[PDB]
RNA sequence: AAAGGUGAAAAGAACCCCGGGAGGGGAGUGAAAGAGAACCUGAAACCGUGGACUUACAAGCAGUCAUGGCACCUUAUGCG
RNA sequence: GCGAGAGCUAACUUCCGUAGCCGAGAGGGAAACAACCCAGACCAUCAGCUAAGGUCCCUAAAUGAUCGCUCAGUGGUUAA
RNA sequence: GUAGGGGAGCGUUCAGUCCGCGGAGAAGCCAUACCGGAAGGAGUGGUGGAGCCGACUGAAGUGCGGAUGCCGGCAUGAGUAACGAUAAAAGAAGUGAGAAUCUUCUUCGCCGUAAGGACAAGGGUUCCUGGGGAAGGGUCGUCCGCCCAGGGAAAGUCGG
């Protein structure tokens, strides 16, 4: 094993079949709805469903899935016909705050929330 | 010099927060409510310490005239006999005998009936 | 309750203009892509114009001219299309559903003769 | 001011409980007979443009 | 008004992949990229994903004490 | 509570005297209940005796013993 | 045992003295069933990546749950109210990664003592061209009064 210092140079820390769309200008809540259908499904169903879910979050999500697919293949040399959505989740990016005017002189703050859409693909393996 | 809070508060806060283990909602998550919950728990802790001491005697008394009645007696009566037969000072664990050893419990019922009549 | 029968998502004046506009477009083009509902509503009105034109006399033309304000379209419907549908026991106009649009998420459709 | 107003913040539980019915329903996608790229029932296949024969361009 | 901090040194990431881009994954640099330019540590509120035990006859300052059921053994098997 | 005035020999009224408790008093009892009854908590026990109160079942402990009374649910709304 | 009086101490920063520790891993953070009569204090592991416990004495900007307290971050209400005049719109063709929304054609409708046109005040490059597409645009933009670059403004007689 040695000590931490050595471990850091010996083992270099990998992200197999992981992709992330950081700072996506959409609300987590809203984006989650789409991701929620795609989770657990086989990367091909995931691909096909996304093309028909009539939500604008579909485009962002679908893109992450293709990055996760490409990464799984090209970088990690995984088997395409075995890929499935092992994990997908939407985490909250930083909020774009904006000042909206209301009646009688008072102001308000619009929260233009952002998303961190991460999807991780893996090979199935029943056996 | 300037003596800032830094560390003192957080340590004290995390302490209270850790007493709140399986407390519902905010009670296990926000300090003010966690600490607040514990004051009421304090009342409960001190009370129940001497309250369990009433609880068990009652469970024991219950198992006693349950057996005493099984042999045609009762608690008031059975304990009076065991008092009259001075020799018997059992009192504590007289319910284990009633629960686990019926044969042995009868012996005590029989002995109580005598010292009384 | 509400057991009537027709549609109107605008006001009298407009509901007419729309029907007449889409009627002129389908007859000009032969096929038009529109909202599914606007297409469902257009179907009976254009089918009715074909039957009027199937008369082939001045009165039948002028009646078409009341809803078809484009002179060239009225000639097309009168002398080209109605004749072709002579033996068709008035049915032709069909609706095909394309799928959901981006901006409003509305399912588009086709209406062809 | 703003006449009826909420009396207490609604708990993390309560809030999520009303969310039980928000879960989207995935399309019932069918395999296309003549280009196989999935389509919606009663709709023209987006890939080949068929609906028995080819109806739309591309 | 508010705002500080890569790395010892810019060696500031050539090249490849998904993407219009953003963003990411690799390759390489470096002691470390568990430092990548929204660059020291990175608490807490607050948002999620996963697992354990659980919950659709129940009246609830949300604990406390008692007991039973399940589960886990890194101040940790008499006990927790 | 007792002793008085004010008050209607009203008020969870007011104002003195006097004793106690609450205030600043937890614990048992009185269904619940500052004050009334019992009793003044240094800490630990899965020991024992009592107080006021209790002993059908909810709910600890006699569905006790003797002689009586009351049949109205009186007990479990006051008077001429 | 409330006001209150008295006693013994825990903890933080700074200082002086002693004893040490640290890149073979400091502080800080995170987890923990250990210890002490309390404030509290250790052991172990994890993270961090350069400082720092312990003891004695000295000094304080020295301990927070409250103040409709101050600063900041983030929740609830809730995917709710709204999206700023009820003067419309339709289709075709084009462009583009992407089009209800940009361009073009044909209709439609609304103003017409105006919702047309020319000044003054005021504004300050918003003008034209080519390009952009993060934010601004109550939606989307391939477009814009936005972003970048270049250009344009000509007086003896007009106004001073
Ligand atoms: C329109 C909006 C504005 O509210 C207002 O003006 C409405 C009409 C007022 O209502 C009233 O007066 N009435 C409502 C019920 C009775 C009373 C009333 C009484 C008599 C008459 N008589 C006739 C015959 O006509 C009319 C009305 C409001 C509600 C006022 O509150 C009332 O105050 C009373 C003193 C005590 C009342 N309670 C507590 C018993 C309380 O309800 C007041 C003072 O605002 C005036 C509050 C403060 C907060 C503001 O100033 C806000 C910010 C306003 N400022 C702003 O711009 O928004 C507002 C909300
Ligand atoms: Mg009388
Ligand atoms: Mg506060």
């Amino acid at each position: 094993f040695r000590n931490k210092k050595q471990r850091k140079q010996q083992v270099k820390l990998r992200k197999p079949g992981f992709a992330v769309a950081k700072y996506v200008r959409m609300s987590p809540r809203k984006v989650r709805l789409v991701v929620d259908v795609i989770r657990g499904k086989s990367v091909q169903d995931a691909e096909d469903l996304l093309r028909f879910i009539p939500r604008s979050a579909s485009e962002p999500v679908a893109k992450v899935l293709n990055s996760a697919k490409a990464n799984a293949l090209h970088n990690d040399e995984m088997l395409e016909d075995r890929l499935f959505v092992k994990e997908a989740y939407v985490d909250a990016g930083p909020t774009l705050k904006r000042l909206i005017p209301r009646a009688r002189g008072s102001a308000n703050i619009i929260k233009k929330r952002t998303s961190h859409i991460t999807i991780i693909v893996a090979e199935k393996g029943n056996k | 010099p300037r003596a800032k809070t830094g560390i003192v508060r957080r340590r004290r806060h995390k302490k209270v927060l850790k007493r709140a283990k399986g407390f519902w909602g905010s009670r296990s998550k926000q300090y003010r409510n966690a600490f607040q919950t514990l004051l009421n728990a304090a009342t409960y802790e001190y009370r129940d310490r001497r309250n369990k001491k009433r609880d068990f005697r009652r469970l024991w008394i219950q198992r006693i005239n349950a057996g005493a009645r099984l042999h045609g007696m009762n608690y008031s009566t059975f304990i009076n006999g065991l008092k009259r037969a001075n020799i018997d000072l059992n009192r504590k664990v007289l319910a284990d005998i009633a629960a686990r050893e019926p044969e042995a419990f009868k012996a005590l019922v029989d002995a109580s009936r005598n010292a009384r009549q | 309750h509400g057991k009537a029968g027709r549609k109107l998502n605008r006001n009298s004046s407009a509901r007419v203009a729309l029907a007449r506009a889409q009627a002129t477009a389908l007859l000009r083009e032969g096929r038009i892509q529109t909202t599914l509902t606007k297409a469902k509503e257009l179907r009976p009105f254009v089918e009715q114009l074909i039957t009027t034109a199937k008369g082939g006399d001045l009165h039948s033309r002028r009646l078409v001219a009341q809803d078809i304000h484009d002179k060239d379209v009225v000639r097309k419907v009168m002398d080209e299309v109605a004749p072709k549908y002579a033996e068709r026991p008035g049915g032709y106009t069909r609706i095909l559903r394309v799928g959901t649009r981006r901006g409003d998420g509305v399912t588009m459709a086709l209406i062809e003769l | 001011a703003k006449h009826p107003v909420p009396k207490k913040k609604t708990s993390k539980s309560k809030r999520d409980m009303r969310r039980s019915h928000h879960a989207l329903t995935a399309p019932n996608l069918t395999e296309c007979p003549q280009c196989h790229g999935k389509k919606l029932s009663h709709h023209i296949c987006p890939n080949c443009g068929y609906y028995d024969g080819r109806q739309v361009l591309a």
